[PDB]
């Protein structure tokens, strides 16, 4: 009752398979990475197993989605109803309009976790990921070492517990 | 030195000595089988299963892996290094799909090199025998050169449509089939500039540079559609498998095998061209063996996993459709070309029963496969509609 | 009517002009550089001349296997302790092998070039080759071998230990995530440059001098692909020496790739060396010198200088940290043997002697150590000790490096002894060095691995053995083994009764 | 056991130490290339050359032999076991010809495994293909079953010829290329049935029993000639060299050229088969190869000899008349087989410009080396008359 | 439309109907049998798939000879008497290698059946492969040996010693001189299954004893191909067996097959066993009586007695003479050691033990008289001493068999001690047994061979060796030595101031 097999994943299972209905299983989903992914999750709780989780939410969304859009629809409409290609070029808007990186990483970050598929089209999110993941980048690696630790602790906002160097 | 100044374990007999001397009576364990684990897809497990299942180490949350935890370094922004997120098709177990062929590295480039050494002996024998005496002059200054060179654009392009599968695969076993069907279709290209290499060194005007089928394919019209398409699987699709499906079960099999097999395998005979269909011969080999690859992928697998059967066939389903309209409109562009050949080359009696072997073929082969419903006098008739 | 043909150059001659222009031809991979459509490659090859030249490699290879080495009981008259090093070398080489392939495959995407596409495919299927060589080994070892334990599964057994997280990262991770060029950096103008091509071959070495001559026989093939893959790392440079995007970011890209793959190699290689054989060919700390500071950081990187490459400014760290960390790690690797998927061996008289003779103190603090476990019963399964236990008697915590993975024990180490701990959204990270902690500050939606201690917390061991098959056939003996000798080995049970269960080190700060 | 109960002199640490010890300081002759006193046709010394000549054991007497004495046991009546009375030709080396090739054991299966291997290759992609449907039916059924398949007779007469030389040849060199000049026709004659056998699978009806071809060959009268030439060729020559010579110098060049290249490369193609020309590239490619080692032996070594090249060109020349007219009989009756080809298929004039490509590529090849004053249009308007 | 092909037997199938009726349709060569029409052959192979098989064996052994072997330098790891003893084992064995094709040819046209003559064929093929195969090995140890000397010329310095002179009866022309059941007999029947098959295994185990891993990769490979020319052997009864003639020739071709045969192997094969090798693997003696008594003369033959075959009639008088046959063989070949390409060696005191041990009296016969050789200085260059002058001194003639051409010393030999001298016709003929005298008498035209003493009567030994290129490449020092040594090697000066002239020793009847 550990790694691959759990109670917690156990209990998630058989939490999916109450689901029946694309705009619910598509909400738990978009839901549970707002709470247990990227390093800004609601918590930490369920660290061992989301990975695991997650996928089997997306089973779950892919199957009801494919049933309930139209073949045109599966291929440029988000499992929300949103157009793909309006999310994506919005996107990457706000993207080329950061100011600065710690703006952009929020953006990017965000994005993953609103539409990752089976909520967007991968066509279209992996073009996204093209785009915004560039950006990203271009304003990180500027004068990468400039900033010195102290500072840069302080602007990324982490509590420091302990220091120690000889 | 006669016995150099490196002394070896094996041989030297001090260190031979100490060597023995710590080894145990027996093996520590009887289970000689590396891969023993894995689940045989035939009797016995093969040395192509071996070898190959199970060397990505994905983790659990990623079907079949057998590892655990994320990525220890992801892309900027999160973008696990794979990920289920990478490709619509769902499945119980991405480990589960066999190259009918069983090719790992050394079959597959051993085959390729006998291929390659009987290519250049062939070539010597051809021009020692003088056998382009017996050639048409017009077939292979016009419809060779420019038109099957040409299509050596269509196989680049295809080779090239595989780049992203190669980085985004999310197994072993079908990163291996992916990257051979990649590939084999370079060679196929890079044969077509062979041959007419060759013609460039026994016909004493005929010119290799590619500029003349290179101009008929990024301008002509007979393969307008053709490079339409091409551009589109390859540079447009940003899945995986939606690439390595369209390309393989629907473009090239109804496109690709039109012009290969039913137009110049076909054709090139009468002209009293038997050089030509030398590298066709290749080029089908590798089809058909490829064949085989993709249907045990997204058939046997995907189309047909216990799971997700529905679902994956569904997707294909649409992939399908939404490939086989521009398939359609390479077929009809290509059509045009035959106003081009000679008076009483072929009729469109002919034409139209070569489009039904490559309808009818792709319909068994591929359509049936995860029951599209596809019209075979509707599909014939719409591309039949580009002749003169 | 003279006998003609055509060969590969022939035909290379004109693979530039076989891409053409079109509104979306661009690499679908996110990147800050351009790499130039112009750029060629070095070696002239198409598909069927590859096919060939790699073809007469494997004939040599698989013949000498098959026959001779057979022949000659190659696979058995090896030392017990080689015989285990081999299977994490070889598996291990293996997954860098394998996603080498992934990567490629994302850098032939990434240039627009032919030839450069070309140049990257030649060794996407170098990759491939070498993939299926690394699993040959462990395949004829474990067919073959003393103890296939470990060679026959490695696959999934590596998945149990600590030292499999961390060569992920150096040849998993961070050959296929994030920028292409940065990728680039971490496989060919690193990677390979720096540390594959000089280890392979002496690896062949050190393999030799152990009665191992199936290695070298695969290991030298493997060596002779690597020319072409040098340079397609230095093409990769050339490509985007031109974009100013470079003078901005390819020295940054660069240290973080040179402090990625030795942050790895310079404690993990020379512990499989030192510690995983009985006849030496070389001391580490010389060994690791020449490559890193001579051959790679003084003559490679030189040449690049007209492309504006400079050395990483994290060099100096990275030999002032070299010294002891391959003897560090050793200690915690032995203290948490019940993890691994191979068997392990106290240095013998000898080899301590070798040890003091080249590291000055060594007996003193790794020595005494290891002569004290030993005498306690480490290698008796009715000790009831696992070193493990020593290291919390003595408050000796053992972290595991967000970023790396690579483990280490600042109270104990020889080495760096620097420890960096954080708490960021309700989670606890812990670093081991400047560079790495930069890292995860500007990067950490990049580095959210769970370390061996957070998913086996509050798990007893012989479980997470039990559950993840670290047993040998008769399903009750461990695969690892405290020691390399044909009796005395530890089972399932010996674990079991030792009661050890996992805990959050980071978790102390709270 | 673990070790197994034999120790290995290599490896065992007591045998070992007892080798090295015995072992000199270094080696007791620094010259270490086997083969070094045989004179090298081209810049260094060959791994083909350096294994094979002087293999032979021949003494002094048997021009260029290194041994001296007769032979330990002749036959009865006292016929030595190799010597100058088996062949009319003389020479001052019989260790002077070269395989153009270099082909040693080794290097000729390798290739012959490479073509074996591709060709199965071949016939599995060729069938699951489906492109048997566009063969003309009755090209299948008549020519290819009946004629090419007669024509195996052909080729297994010509590799039968070569059992005697197999047995006299005066050289190591000689022998080695005249045996894979024979096992290169038996060969040839097995794809021909491999080709029958391959139709019998695919094609429902057709029957791969030889009873057909052989009363074709036996019996009828397109090759009557040729089945008598062979016949002479085989059994009424028991000079090595004047079979060799007449064989590949004048009528396989002759009339198995036209036959191969002429007749069913050169229509095979009009009728939508691919398949035959497959087979015939392999013994066109052999022919060539053959034809190499040919001209070396018989020009090069023999005509151009510096002591007998007069005398050789004479028996050559007188060879190359005594074979010729049972050559253009041959060719002769062969033109018969025009008449049963559906209307329109040839024509006479392209009949008579194939016949002189070949009459002319031999006049090059081989007559003009030996001074034959061949006619070309005499020889043609001797064949044409068979054209009924 | 489902993937297709043809193998090897579907298309043998047909290959029977090949080969058409014609009144000319008949063997070339001369001869007492029938070979049956319908004859039928055991492996139905064609031309493609025959080369595909060997292409697979001969991948694996150059593999292991250029790679692994040459990796581990097993061309110089070899014990210095084997290193000589290959030279003549690799090359005399090469000669037979190249005459059974000639031999295979004349079977080839000799059969009537498609299927049997493309039995032979494949012969033909092997035995092309086996000639090569055996130049290789001598090849391989003149690249890499210790002593590349005879190894690197030995088709031309072999001319000068008289063992090569009976090597070629039961290797040469034996195996294609006479009728053609005679020489299947000689070498396929008798040579190949009793002799050859045997012997090929046992020299690799010889080999793999005295250090040599290259002759075994070799030979274990042309091993492999025996078994079809063993069923050519045994066809070739079946083929005759229906035919009158054969009840009355058969066995007396047999029985001269195999005393031609033994004659030769039974001194031979026992003395380069025992005496051109360091480490012993069986006693000769015990070696001969399996394989020529018990599995051949028992289990084979008998298994055509079916056919009409019966156990040779002179197999009593060829044990009976074989006991010390090596022994007595080699005295001579050590005391005409100047004669051969090769370098020899005295019976060390390690090895005397041994032959005492083996072969009871050995020591007080052959011992002594190698004692004896070394204190006149055999070994010495400055000694002016070679133990043919021993024999000269000690009257005891030499004498070359007219037939076999097998040197013996019917004065001396613990063996058999005939000797039958007789004049014919103004030429002198000496035999050593009673069936090679019936061979002469019955086939006078048939043994005209000049032996080494006709041939070199009168000449000073210096000058032959000279003549015939027995010097090494400083063009001084001898080939053959009477000592393995590195150091004090005999030069042509050394023998020239013996002022050794040879003299026919027949001459001395009247
Ligand atoms: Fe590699
Ligand atoms: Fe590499
Ligand atoms: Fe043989
Ligand atoms: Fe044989
Ligand atoms: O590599
Ligand atoms: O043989």
């Amino acid at each position: 009752l550990g790694i691959h097999s759990n109670d917690t994943r156990d209990a998630w299972v058989n939490k999916i398979a109450q689901l029946n209905t694309l705009e619910k299983a598509a909400e738990m989903l978009k839901q549970f990475r707002m709470d247990h992914t990227t390093p800004f999750r609601n918590s930490y709780e369920l660290d061992n197993d989301y990975l695991w989780i997650e996928a089997k939410l997306e089973e779950k969304v892919a199957v009801l989605k494919a049933r309930a859009f139209n073949e045109v629809d599966f291929r440029h409409k988000t499992a929300f109803g949103e157009d793909a290609k309006s999310v994506l070029d919005g996107t990457v808007a706000k993207m080329n309009a950061a100011k600065d990186k710690w703006e952009a990483e929020k953006i990017h970050i965000g994005f993953r976790q609103a539409y990752k598929p089976p909520i967007m089209p991968v066509n279209y999110f992996l073009d996204g990921e093209r785009q915004l993941g560039t950006r990203l980048m271009e304003l990180r690696n500027l004068n990468y070492y400039d900033t010195p630790l102290e500072e840069l602790r302080k602007q990324r906002g982490v509590r420091v517990v302990h220091l120690q160097s000889p | 030195s006669m016995l150099g100044e490196r002394r070896r374990g094996l041989t030297d007999p001090e260190m031979a000595a100490v060597i023995l001397k710590a080894l145990p009576e027996a093996p520590l364990d009887g289970n000689n089988k590396m891969g023993y684990f894995v689940t045989p897809r035939w009797k016995r497990l093969t040395e192509y299963e071996a070898l190959t299942v199970y060397a990505q180490p994905n983790a659990d949350w990623i079907a079949g892996g057998l590892d655990w935890g994320d990525w220890t370094q992801k892309f900027h922004g999160g973008r696990p290094s794979w990920g289920n997120e990478t490709t619509e098709l769902r499945t119980v177990d991405w480990f589960k799909h066999r190259d009918p062929l069983r090719r790992w590295h050394a079959p597959y480039v051993k085959d390729k090199a006998e291929e390659w050494r009987y290519t250049d002996r062939f070539l010597q024998g051809y021009s020692a025998d003088g056998q382009i005496r017996a050639m048409n002059p017009t077939w292979r200054d016009e419809f060779i050169n420019r038109y099957w060179g040409a299509f050596l654009f269509n196989e680049y392009g295809l080779f090239n449509a595989h780049s992203q599968g190669a980085r985004e695969a999310l197994s072993d076993v079908t990163r291996v089939s992916l990257a051979f069907w990649g590939f084999d279709k370079i060679d196929i290209a890079q044969m077509i500039q062979l041959e007419r290499g060759f013609l460039a060194k026994i016909v004493p005007g005929f010119d290799e540079s590619t500029a003349v089928p290179k101009a008929e394919w990024t301008n002509g019209e007979v393969y307008k559609s053709a490079r339409l398409a091409v551009e589109g699987l390859w540079q447009e699709v940003f899945d995986w498998n939606e690439s390595a499906f369209s390309v393989h079960a629907v473009y090239d099999a109804l496109f690709g095998q039109f012009v290969r097999r039913e137009f110049f395998q076909r054709l090139a005979p009468r002209f009293g061209d038997n050089l030509t269909p030398f590298f066709i011969n290749q080029a089908q080999t590798y089809f058909q063996i490829a064949k085989q690859g993709v249907q045990d992928l997204y058939y046997n697998c995907l189309g047909d996993d216990p799971e997700f059967s529905d679902y994956n066939r569904t997707v294909m389903r649409n992939w399908t459709g939404k490939w086989l309209e521009p398939t359609i409109a390479a077929l009809r562009d290509f059509m045009g070309l035959f106003a081009k050949l000679p008076a009483g080359t072929t009729d469109k009696e002919e034409i139209t029963a070569s489009l039904y072997r490559v309808v009818d073929d792709w319909i068994e082969d591929y359509a049936s496969r995860i029951d599209f419903k596809a019209d075979r006098d509707q599909i014939v008739k719409a591309v039949l509609a580009g002749l003169k | 009517r003279a006998p003609t043909s055509v060969n590969a150059q022939e035909v290379h001659r004109w693979l530039q002009s076989f891409n053409w222009d079109f509104k979306n031809n661009r690499t679908k991979y996110a990147t800050k550089y351009k790499m130039a459509n112009e750029t060629k490659e070095q070696f002239k090859l198409i598909a069927k001349e590859y096919a060939r030249m790699e073809a007469v490699k494997d004939e040599r290879q698989f013949g000498s296997l098959q026959d001779a080495l057979t022949r000659l009981n190659a696979g058995v008259r090896v030392h017990p302790k080689w015989n285990e090093t081999m299977k994490v070398v070889s598996n291990f080489l293996e997954v860098g092998e394998y996603n080498a392939i992934a990567a490629t495959g994302m850098l032939w995407d990434s240039a627009q070039a032919a030839e450069q596409k070309n140049g990257y495919l030649a060794q996407v299927l170098d990759e491939i080759r070498h993939t299926h060589q690394c699993a040959y080994v462990n395949y004829y070892f474990a067919k073959n071998g003393q103890d296939p334990a470990g060679h026959n599964d490695a696959r999934r057994t590596r998945t149990i230990g600590p030292l499999w997280k961390g060569m992920k990262r150096v040849f998993s991770d961070g050959f296929i995530s994030g920028d292409a060029v940065e990728c680039s950096l971490n496989l060919q103008l690193v990677g390979e440059a720096c540390f594959t091509n000089p280890l392979i071959v002496a690896v062949t070495e050190w393999a030799a001098a152990n009665g191992d001559e199936i290695t070298p026989t695969v290991f030298l093939s493997i060596e002779t692909d690597e020319l072409r893959h040098m340079a397609n790392g230095y093409q990769t440079v050339v490509s985007i020496a031109n974009d100013p995007a470079s003078a901005k970011y390819l020295n940054t890209d660069l240290n973080n790739a040179f402090w990625t793959q030795q942050k790895y190699f310079t404690p993990v290689l020379g512990m499989l060396f030192e510690y995983g054989s009985k006849f030496k060919v070389e001391p580490w700390v010389k060994t690791w010198d020449r490559w890193v500071y001579e051959d790679w950081g003084g003559i490679w990187i030189g040449r690049l200088g007209k492309y504006g490459v400079e050395s990483p400014r994290s060099l100096k760290d990275a030999k002032q940290d070299a010294y002891w960390a391959h003897h560090d790690l050793y200690l915690l690797a032995y203290a948490l043997w019940p993890t691994g998927f191979f068997r392990l061996a106290l240095p013998d008289q000898e080899e301590m002697e070798w040890f003091e003779a080249n590291y000055p103190g060594w007996y003193d603090h790794y020595g005494k150590i290891y002569e004290e476990w030993r005498a306690r019963g480490c290698e008796d399964p009715s000790s009831g000790f696992i070193p493990l236990m020593w290291f919390i008697e003595n408050n000796h915590p053992i972290y595991i490096d967000r970023v790396s993975q690579v483990p280490f024990c600042p109270s104990l180490a020889k080495g760096a002894s620097t420890l960096r701990v954080h708490e960021y959204n309700g989670e606890m990270h812990t670093f081991s060095d400047q560079w790495g902690e930069r890292m995860w500050l500007a990067e950490p939606e990049r580095y959210e691995c769970q370390n061996i201690f957070e998913q086996y917390e509050g798990r007893e061991l012989s479980e997470v053995i039990a559950e993840l098959h670290g047993l040998r056939s008769d399903g009750k003996t461990l695969i690892a083994q405290p020691h390399v000798r044909g009796d005395k080995l530890w089972t399932l049970d010996d674990i079991k009764r030792l009661n050890c269960v996992f805990k959050n080190p980071v978790k102390a700060f709270n």
